[PDB]
RNA sequence: AUGAUCAGGUAGAUAGGUUUGGAGUGGAAGUGUAGCGAUACAUGGAGCGGACAAAUACUAAUCGAUCGAGGACUUAACC
RNA sequence: GUAUGAGUAGCGAAAGAAGGGUGAGAAUCCCUUCCACCGAAUAUCUAAGGUUUCCUGAGGAAGGCUCGUCCGCUCAGGGUU
RNA sequence: CCGAUAGUGAACCAGUACCGUGAGGGAAAGGUGAAAAGCACCCCGGAAGGGGAGUGAAACAGUUCCUGAAACCGUGUGCCUA
RNA sequence: UUAAGUUAGAAAGGGCGCACGGUGGAUGCCUUGGCACUAGGAGCCGAAGAAGGACGGGACUAACACCGAUAUGCUUUGGG
C-alpha cells in the first residue's frame, strides 16, 4: 500500500494523456452574433428561441 | 422520483417551500433537478385549484405554506398563497390542459458549478 | 482529558518569582547565571 | 512590430490547474478564444481571460494591429514562488502544504 | 459508478402534465337523521391513489456547429 | 532546495429555501418571510484564566481546510468613572 | 588566520524569535546603482501585474536588486515509435 | 473487373538531439564581523546606595542608541 519504485516522467505523462478537458459546445446567437451555449439563454441579448426572456 | 441529497422529511419540506415561491413570485431561479421536481408538484397543485371545490381547497391547504402574498385595501386585510392559487393562478389556465410551467437553462454557478435554470409559470 | 498545565498567577509567582529566587543561596546562583548568559527576563 | 504579449506574474492559482485551460486556446483566433474562456467552468478562466484581453489591447494600442486578424500565437504557464504552510495531523505531527503560484504568458500575432 | 448500450429530437408519443383506467387501501369532506353522550347510519365500493396502461403536442427536446472518400505497385484470365 | 505517490486521501458530528440590496465579482456579506434545532441548555449571571480579542471608519496581499464585498485578520482613532 | 553552511551561538535590533511549569535549550537572516537619478505620461485591469515612454553604461540592475550552476517544471521543433 | 503477392504512410501519447524560458540558490568577487597574538596601560565597584534592571523624556514615536521629572539633556574650562 506504498509505492515500491518512484514513477518516471514518461509513465507520468502517459498516465496524464487522458486528463484533459473537452471543448465547450457553443455556437453563435442569431440576434447577437455573439457566442453562446446551445439550448441555453444567451447572456448578451437575453433571448431564447427568438423571444425575449 | 429522485432523492435530492436529503432525507424524506427534509425533502418534503424543500418541495413545499419551492412550490410556494413559484405561486407567489411566478418566476424563480433554482438548480436543474430541483426545478425538474417542483415542475410536477406545482402543476398538480394548479389542477387542484382548477377543480375549485372545498375538498380540493382543503387538500391544497395541506401542502401550501401559510405566508402572506400582499396586503390589500379590501379594512386592509392580507391575502395568502392559497387565496392567490385558487383565485388568480387557477382561473388563468382554465382553457389550458397541461404544462403550466417552463424551464429555461442559464449556466453554471460560480461557487460550485451547479447548473442553474429559471422556472416560471406561463 | 485534564492536561498537565493549569495556570495560576499566584502559584506561578510564589514558586518561580524574584523574591523566591532571592530568598535562597541557590536561587541567587540561578539569577547570577541567567545574568551571565545575558537573558532579558530573569526568573519571572 | 508583429506580436504583442502580456504576462501575469505570481498569480495565486497553481500551475497544473492553469495549464489544463491554457491547452485549449492555443493557436486559435482571439474572438473564439475569448468565448472559449467565457464558457468553460474553471477557476483559471477569468485570469487567462484578463491576460489575453490585456495582450490584445496593447497589440492594438502600442503597435496598431488589426484586431480581427489576430491569433493566439503561444501561451504557457511557468512556476512561481511557492508559500510553505502546515496542517496539523493526528497524534501530534504536522504535514506540509504548498500554496503554489504561477506566471501566465500569452502572445497574439497576425495571421 | 463514469464512459458505453438502447429509445427519441417537431419527418415527434422521448420525458413531464391533462383525460380515462388499474392495482392498493378500505367507506373522504360537507350536510342530514337517531341518541344526553362517546358514537352509529345515509348521500356512496365513497374518497385518495409514487413507480403500472392507453389516448392527447399543453410544457421541454428550439437554433445551429463539427467530423467524414476520390482509393500505391507487380503479375495472372475474356479483356 | 525540488520531485514521486497525485489533481489522489482529507475539507473535523447538525436543515435549509426563495425574494430584495451592495458590489468589478455572491451558495458563503446585509435585510425580509417561511422552515428547522437546544430549552436542568446550545439560556441568564459570575470566579479562574486570557490580556485589547471590546466600539467606530476604511482594507482584501497573507490567516479562515472552499468563496468572501465578511471576520476574533490588517490599518487608524477611541473606549473601563 | 576565516571570508557569510566559514569565522564568535550572534557581520543584520542575538542570547532575540521559538520551545519548556522550571532550571534550561536555542535558531534563520550580508551585496540595486558611481549617484535614487527608485519608472513623469499613455494603454488593459477593481487591484496586483504587465506593454510602451523616460532615467541609467546596463532595467535580462525595478526594492532577495552583483554573478545566477544542478535537481525540478514548461513551450517549439529535426530523426524514431501502436 | 477479379485473384495472388509486395511495400509505403500514420501519432491519442511517448523517446533522443537542439533552441528559448521559469524556479532555486551553488560558484566567483567583496567586507560591515570575528580568531590568535605582540608592546604599553589598568586590574576592582558599594550604605556618599553597587552590578543589573522597570518606567519614562522628542512636534509627530513602535524599536535601537542617549538621558532621568533640570529627562534627545544643564554650568564651567580648553579645542574648532
Ligand atoms: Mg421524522
Ligand atoms: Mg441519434
Ligand atoms: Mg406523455
Ligand atoms: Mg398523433
Ligand atoms: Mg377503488
Ligand atoms: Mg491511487
Ligand atoms: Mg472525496
Ligand atoms: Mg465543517
Ligand atoms: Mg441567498
Ligand atoms: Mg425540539
Ligand atoms: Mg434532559
Ligand atoms: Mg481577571
Ligand atoms: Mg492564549
Ligand atoms: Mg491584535
Ligand atoms: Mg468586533
Ligand atoms: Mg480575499
Ligand atoms: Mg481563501
Ligand atoms: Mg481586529
Ligand atoms: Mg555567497
Ligand atoms: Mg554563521
Ligand atoms: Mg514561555
Ligand atoms: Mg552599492
Ligand atoms: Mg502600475
Ligand atoms: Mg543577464
Ligand atoms: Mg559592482
Ligand atoms: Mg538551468
Ligand atoms: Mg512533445
Ligand atoms: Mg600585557
Ligand atoms: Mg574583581
Ligand atoms: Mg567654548
Ligand atoms: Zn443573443
Amino acid at each position: 500500500a506504498v509505492p515500491f519504485r518512484r514513477t518516471s516522467k514518461a509513465k507520468k505523462r502517459k498516465r496524464r494523456t487522458h486528463v484533459k478537458l473537452q471543448l465547450p459546445g457553443m455556437n453563435e446567437c442569431s440576434n447577437c452574433g455573439e457566442y453562446r451555449l446551445s439550448h441555453h439563454v444567451c447572456p448578451e441579448c437575453g433571448q431564447y428561441d427568438g423571444k425575449d426572456v | 422520483y429522485r432523492k435530492l441529497g436529503r432525507t424524506s422529511s427534509q425533502r418534503k419540506a424543500l418541495l413545499r417551500d419551492l412550490a410556494t415561491d413559484l405561486i407567489v413570485h411566478e418566476r424563480i431561479e433554482t438548480t436543474e433537478a430541483r426545478a425538474k421536481e417542483i415542475r410536477k408538484v406545482v402543476e398538480k397543485l394548479i389542477t387542484s385549484g382548477k377543480k375549485g371545490d372545498l375538498h380540493a381547497r382543503r387538500q391544497a391547504a395541506a401542502f401550501i405554506r401559510h405566508e402572506v402574498v400582499e396586503v390589500v385595501q379590501v379594512k386592509n386585510r392580507p391575502v395568502y398563497a392559497l387565496q392567490k392559487l385558487f383565485d388568480d393562478v387557477a382561473p388563468r389556465y382554465a382553457e389550458r390542459q397541461g404544462g403550466y410551467t417552463r424551464i429555461l437553462k442559464k449556466g453554471p454557478r460560480r461557487g460550485d458549478g451547479a447548473p442553474m435554470v429559471i422556472i416560471e409559470l406561463v | 482529558m485534564k492536561r498537565t498545565y493549569q495556570p495560576s498567577k499566584r502559584k506561578r509567582k510564589k514558586v518561580h518569582g524574584f523574591r523566591t529566587r532571592m530568598s535562597t543561596k541557590n536561587g541567587r546562583r540561578v539569577l547570577a547565571s541567567r545574568r551571565r548568559k545575558g537573558r532579558k527576563v530573569l526568573s519571572a | 512590430v508583429t506580436s504583442a504579449k502580456a504576462v501575469a506574474k505570481t498569480v495565486r492559482i497553481a500551475p497544473r490547474k492553469a495549464r489544463i485551460v491554457i491547452d485549449l486556446i492555443r493557436g486559435k483566433q482571439v474572438g473564439e478564444a475569448i468565448a472559449i474562456l467565457k464558457y468553460t467552468p474553471r477557476s483559471a478562466s477569468p485570469i487567462i481571460e484578463k491576460v489575453l484581453k490585456s495582450a490584445i489591447a496593447n497589440a492594438e494600442h502600442n503597435y496598431d494591429l488589426d484586431i480581427n486578424n489576430l491569433v493566439v500565437e503561444e501561451a504557457f504557464v511557468d512556476e512561481g514562488p511557492t508559500l510553505k504552510r502546515f496542517r496539523p495531523r493526528a497524534q501530534g505531527r504536522a504535514s506540509a502544504i504548498n500554496k503554489r503560484t504561477s506566471h501566465i504568458t500569452v502572445v497574439v500575432s497576425e495571421v
